[PDB]
């Protein structure tokens, strides 16, 4: 079989540092989004292949709800 | 000796108020940048280079 795959995997140079630009600017972007409900100050960002962290802090102190809703 | 209407009062209370317990809840607060953050003098601090 030969399959339309015009997509992203590894096995190149280019993969790693890509994946981590890309996977950086979707956060930024959606990050972006949160701001139309919540009020909050990006602490730091962090990409490293398999997985990706952003802590983020408010003008007060967090609930449960907070956390519900900007998961959600 | 029991006397019902001696014994009788009338006790008096507020109607319907409510207590808050915690209270700084209430206050959402926030800081400077801190490199533009003061201290007494009015002169900026973690200033000289």
């Amino acid at each position: 079989k030969k399959i339309q795959y015009g997509a992203v995997a590894s096995g190149e140079k280019q993969t790693k540092a890509a994946n981590s630009i890309a996977n950086l600017a979707l956060i930024k972007t959606v990050l972006s989004r949160i701001s139309n409900k919540y009020s909050f100050a990006t602490k730091i960002i962090r990409v490293d292949g398999d997985d990706n962290y952003a802590v983020l802090q408010f003008n007060t102190e967090v609930t449960k709800q907070m956390v519900q809703d900007v998961s959600n | 000796q029991f006397d019902f209407r001696a014994s009788m009062h009338m006790l008096t209370s507020n109607l319907t108020f409510t207590v808050y317990s915690d209270l700084l809840a209430f206050v959402s607060a926030d800081t400077v940048e801190p490199i533009n953050a003061v201290a007494f003098d009015n002169m900026r601090i973690m200033n000289e280079l």
